[PDB]
């Protein structure tokens, strides 16, 4: 029984917290496209002058 | 004296070859039951996990 719970939630747990890295990564990619489609087309050299 | 010996000995062991005798009833019986808890859990525990 203590076998069975804690294996079968293992793999349930396993295909959930790698469900969860998928969740992340897809959400660095728009954030990091997101940011390179403004920083280019605000400007290279705009954003070093701004500052 | 040897009246007396007989007399202590014969009757606090019989208590006390009893009550032995009882506990055996509830090594036999838990063993039993235990074996039985066993297939209980396992049939709930098991088809629950569906």
């Amino acid at each position: 029984r203590v076998k069975k719970v804690r294996e079968m939630e293992l793999i349930y747990a396993r295909a959930q917290l790698e469900l969860e890295v998928s969740k992340a990564q897809q959400l660095a990619n728009v954030e990091a496209k997101k940011f390179k489609e403004m920083t280019e087309a605000l400007g290279p050299g705009t954003i070093r002058d701004l500052a | 004296a040897m009246s007396m010996a007989v007399e202590s000995t014969g009757n606090a062991k019989a208590e006390a070859e009893s009550r032995a005798e009882a506990a055996r009833i509830e090594g036999e019986g838990s063993v039993l039951q235990a074996k039985l808890k066993a297939q209980a859990l396992a049939i709930e525990t098991e088809a629950e996990l569906e």
